[PDB]
């Protein structure tokens, strides 16, 4: 979203100077008093958090169900899901296996 | 496919063939009439054909903000002067196209 | 600042980040209505978009010529303003203006009428010009001020200006280069 001023078309600021908030031009006087809230944002941006909390971090959010591996099995690997890029698009989720000598992650 | 409805005639009028010009606005929405607000005062050539306009503008009204169209007045105008003042009084009068 | 955090991920309440949300930015002020801060809603900043400008509220579609015209004549039958353009030159020749085989014009031509509109079944047009067809079609919608006005230069030094109209649609005709092939094999 943004705004252009009628009176000559130019971009509109957000001001204070007195009791009220203002949307103002910066070559002619129009100006209007923000009463109420507008509800758009231009979406920040800030770079991945990965290692938030890396390695064996708190035991919280442990949790009950959890799937299984097709060929062989083993007793430990607990379910985890992840995210894409930003507020509007979809979420990932990966099966990822380790004991030793081999490279298993499955999506 | 015949002709089914409204087969309507067309005429012409040489009333104003030299007298007829269309104006039209690119910066303002067709929604925003200018009919309302007083008109002032205009100006025309023949040759090379241009127009100029004069457009009031309320200055008592909340958006116009007194304080910068008077910040505007001293910066454009004379302090005291006011011999060919842009405007009459110390703030915005008016605005042109 | 803290290191210390023991997170939680426990299933939390919908409504409560709503009760949240309307404390945090529903304690409305709007009645401050004071003079100074008054607003006239015909006067509000515009968002890009024309067909949009309703940015803040109190609390294009699809169109076809044949359309256009039996809405104007049926749901509506007051008087319109149309600006339409016309191919380069008409099949009249130059009516005794003497002639480098200029093309003929709408300003050389007298008043009455001059030919008719035709609709057609499945709502094709056509215009019905002395003896060709000349293809009628929309041409590209407008959102912005189209004012029609007269020039009235009632004298050398000054003269008189009355707005007669806006202009809402546009119409293009364009010669049906098919059918003249079609009459006349080549
Ligand atoms: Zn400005």
């Amino acid at each position: 979203m943004l705004l252009f001023c009628p009176g000559c078309g130019n971009g509109l600021i957000v001001e204070e100077g007195q009791r009220c908030h203002r949307f103002s031009c910066n070559t002619c006087p129009y100006v209007h008093n923000i009463t109420r809230k507008v509800t758009n944002r231009k979406y920040p941006k800030l770079k991945e958090v990965d290692d938030v909390l890396g390695g064996a971090a708190a035991w919280e959010n442990v949790d009950s169900t959890a799937e299984s591996c097709p060929k062989c099995e083993h007793p430990r690997a607990y379910f985890m899901q992840l995210q894409t890029r930003s507020a509007d698009e979809p979420m990932t989720t990966f099966y990822k296996c380790c004991n030793a000598q081999c490279g298993h992650r499955w999506r | 496919d015949d002709p089914v409805v409204q087969e309507i005639d067309v005429y012409l009028a040489k009333s104003l063939a030299e007298k007829l010009y269309l104006f039209q606005y690119p910066v303002r929405p067709a929604s925003m009439t200018y009919d309302d607000i007083p008109h002032l005062s205009a100006k025309i050539k023949p040759k090379q054909q241009k127009v100029e306009l004069e457009m009031a503008i309320d200055t008592l009204n909340p958006n116009y903000c007194r304080s910068k169209g008077e910040q505007i007045a001293l910066n454009v105008d004379g302090a005291c002067a006011d011999e060919t003042s842009t405007y009459s009084s110390k703030l915005m009068d008016k605005q042109t196209f | 600042r803290p290191e210390v955090i023991q997170s939680h991920s426990i299933f939390e309440q919908g409504p409560a980040e709503m009760m949240k949300k309307k404390g945090n930015w529903d304690k409305t002020v709007d009645v401050s209505d004071m003079g100074p801060s008054h607003i006239i809603n015909i006067k509000k900043e515009k968002r890009e978009t024309d067909e949009e400008t309703k940015q803040i509220l109190r609390m294009l579609p699809k169109d076809v010529s044949v359309a256009e015209l039996l809405r104007e004549l049926s749901l509506t039958k007051e008087e319109e303003l149309l600006f339409l353009q016309l191919p380069d030159t008409l099949p009249g020749q130059p009516p005794t203006q003497d002639i480098a085989e200029n093309a003929c014009t709408l300003a050389d031509l007298t008043e009455g009428q001059v030919g008719k509109l035709l609709i057609r079944k499945s709502g094709r047009v056509q215009l019905l010009l002395g003896k060709v067809t000349l293809d009628v079609t929309m041409g590209t919608a407008c959102s912005f001020l189209q004012e029609l006005v007269s020039v009235g230069l009632g004298d050398s030094r000054t003269g008189e200006m009355t707005v007669l109209g806006h202009v809402k649609h546009k119409l293009v005709c364009s010669p049906d280069f098919e059918s003249l092939l079609d009459h006349k094999h080549r």
